[PDB]
RNA sequence: AGGAGUGGAGCCUGCGGCUUAAUUUGACUCAACACGGGAAACCUCACCCGGCCCGGACACGGACAGGAUUGACAGAUUGAU
RNA sequence: AGCGUGUGCCUACCCUACGCCGGCAGGCGCGGGUAACCCGUUGAACCCCAUUCGUGAUGGGGAUCGGGGAUUGCAAUUAUUC
């Protein structure tokens, strides 16, 4: 059973914390764990005017969001990796499970 | 024929088919990534969405 | 004394033909308009408009029928008909000559007045 | 939308913040306030009402949404609760200088 | 109002079984998202409980597009002696 | 606002008093009769009545028009 | 010291003025004038000519199951079944 | 080459490789992508090379205007667009 788990979040430091904890857990559980594949991050750029009406110097904002996505690959049966993945999930980090 | 001529006008497409989902106005809509509001409401509620003006 | 001819066919020849070849007798936009769909969704007004046109006064000046539809393409069957179409304020009562074919009722009712400037 | 929701109801309760935590096939919404006894109402009526309206509004499954109401520590350090306290002080009718001096001094001995 | 008798009592036992009400503010919604089994728009629903507000039995506050009607104890009494129910059936907002 | 144009009014409906006795007619014997025709439609069934006009026959809610 | 220009030519857009039944309106030095995120065929629409419905709650007095009211097809009508 | 974007709640309206037809604007059955996977190695333009032009309101400049054909939409006329 080849299994893929995706660690997609908005904040990056809690993402590094949970990915390091998952890699450490797969290391201590005597399991063949692959390295964390770092996908190219996606920048959310939409610009708008400052003032609500139409007068003033034409000044704009640059609002930004960065979403980071990570990949961890394992070779393990289903129930043990469910038991691993259902431990200590952050509210700002979303995990999703896929099977090949 | 009040029932059949009250709103027989097709608002299938066009600008008035969509509206702001915060304050229901039809000017300056942002449709990108499905926000579906005007610019003022997005600027007022932009912090809880998570958009920061870092750049 | 001159006899009118449209696209090589005569007036009664135009009357006694149908839409299935009349679309190719029309231009590009009018073929697209008549081939778009049935005149039922909004053009039940057009259906009853040709019905009210098919109402026949006797051998005199035919009675004028007026409508708000400015998007009506002149069929060959309604030549020699008296109609006033709404430009927004009044009805411009116009005589349908045997030349109208290929146009709209909005071609023959002006909206803006012709401007005549005075002193700035 | 949930933030503007809970500050529309919980203005008199002294609202401070919201937290959403995700669980498999379960939604957790944590309500931060200061009047943790008035937020429940009598026998938990109003928090059940809020659970029902958020479940019916947001298309949520039946029996998967629950609301936990925990009061916030260090009441003088959250600026939103002091803002609603000043709003309800000025709404009842009182001098604005006395109320602003009172909230300023309360924030000052509160540890800021 | 030109409302049928069935629609008024329909919103009534929907409100009596569960004492909460959510509706998006638009007049051209042909069927309710909850009452799609029968034929009733939202305009009937908002005008009926606006009449219920004016007779003084429910509360109200407004979101972006969503109304929020809440039930009162005298509202429970009014729905009880209007829908003609024995007083042992309770709305789910009180009983846990 | 009163204008130069004359004011139009809605239908003030004419009031009829006890028209149900004009549906059936009673004789001096023991029988019940139907003066007008009954609509044979399924949902527009055996309860409602149907008109008697100078040229046509028309029902109330099912809208089936009959003429000679 | 220079470079690219604008202002002159045709066109797009905006503003003033003129006409119109309406040519909706805010803004007039920097800090109004491809500004209102305003690239308007319908909606937008707030301007003009026309016609429907109440979506006038709640309370009082008439009204009233012997009827408080709603909906509609022969044919004229405006514009429309 | 590089920033990007992509099947949306009431809300239906996405980005597109590939085959045929047609000068072209375009049309039909076919496959992928809910995205570092598919468009895509984004065969972009200015530039580079080789002919034609030769100081002429000229093969510069494309305003104005006539006729015809497709697409979007319930509807284009005061030409939507091509």
């Amino acid at each position: 059973h080849r299994i893929r788990i995706t660690l997609t979040s908005r904040n990056v430091k809690s993402l590094e914390k949970v990915c390091a904890d998952l890699i450490r857990g797969a290391k201590e559980k005597n399991l063949k764990v692959k390295g964390p594949v770092r996908m190219p991050t996606k920048t959310l750029r939409i610009t708008t005017r400052k003032t609500p009406c139409g007068e003033g110097s034409k000044t704009w904002d640059r609002f930004q969001m960065r979403i980071h996505k990570r990949l961890i690959d394992l070779h393990s049966p289903s129930e043990i990796v469910k038991q691993i993945t259902s431990i200590s999930i952050e509210p700002g980090v979303e995990v999703e499970v896929t099977i090949a | 024929g009040h029932q059949q001529l009250y709103w027989s006008h097709p608002r299938k497409f066009g600008q008035g088919s969509r509206s702001c989902r915060v304050c229901s106005n039809r000017h300056g809509l942002i449709r990108k990534y499905g926000l579906n509001m005007c610019r003022q409401c997005f600027r007022q509620y932009a912090k809880d969405i998570g958009f920061i003006k870092l750049d | 004394f001159r006899k009118f001819t449209y696209r090589g066919v005569d007036l009664d020849q135009l009357l006694d033909m149908s839409y299935e070849q009349l679309m190719q007798l029309y231009s590009a936009r009018q073929r697209r308009r008549l081939s778009r769909g049935l005149r039922r969704k909004q053009h039940s007004l057009l259906k009853r408009l040709r019905k009210a046109k098919k109402e026949a006064p006797p051998m005199e000046k035919p009675e004028v029928v007026k409508t708000h539809l400015r998007d009506m393409i002149i069929l060959p069957e309604m030549v020699g008909s008296m109609v006033g179409v709404y430009n927004g304020k009044t009805f411009n009562q116009v005589e349908i000559k045997p030349e109208m074919i290929g146009h709209y009722l909005g071609e023959f009712s002006i909206t803006y007045k012709p401007v005549k400037h005075g002193r700035p | 939308e949930l933030n503007e929701f809970l500050t529309r109801e919980l203005a008199e309760d002294g609202y401070s913040g919201v937290e959403v935590r995700v669980t498999p096939t379960r939604t957790e919404i944590i309500i931060l306030a200061t009047r943790t006894q008035n937020v429940l109402g009598e026998k938990g009526r109003r928090i059940r009402e809020l659970t029902a309206v958020v479940q019916k509004r947001f298309g949520f499954p039946e029996g998967s949404v629950e609301l936990y109401a925990e009061k916030v520590a260090t009441r003088g350090l959250c600026a939103i609760a002091q803002a609603e306290s000043l709003r309800y002080k000025l709404l009842g009718g009182l001098a604005v200088r006395r109320a602003c001096y009172g909230v300023l001094r309360f924030i000052m001995e509160s540890g800021a | 109002m030109l409302m049928p008798k069935k629609n008024r009592i329909a919103i009534y036992e929907l409100l009596f079984k569960e004492g909460v009400m959510v509706a998006k503010k638009d007049v051209h919604m042909p069927k309710h998202p909850e009452l799609a089994d029968k034929n009733v728009p939202n305009l009937h629903v908002m005008k009926a409980m606006q009449s219920l507000k004016s007779r003084g039995y429910v509360k109200e506050q407004f979101a972006w597009r969503h109304f929020y009607w809440y039930l009162t104890n005298e509202g429970i009494q009014y729905l009880r002696d209007y829908l003609h129910l024995p007083p042992e059936i309770v709305p789910a907002t009180l009983r846990r | 606002k009163s204008y130069t144009t004359p004011k139009k009014n809605k239908h003030k409906r004419k009031k009829v008093k006890l028209a149900v006795l004009k549906y059936y007619k009673v004789d001096e014997n023991g029988k019940i009769s139907r003066l007008r025709r009954e609509c044979p439609s399924d949902e527009c069934g055996a309860g409602v009545f149907m008109a008697s006009h100078f040229d046509r026959h028309y029902c109330g809610k099912c809208c089936l028009t009959y003429c000679f």
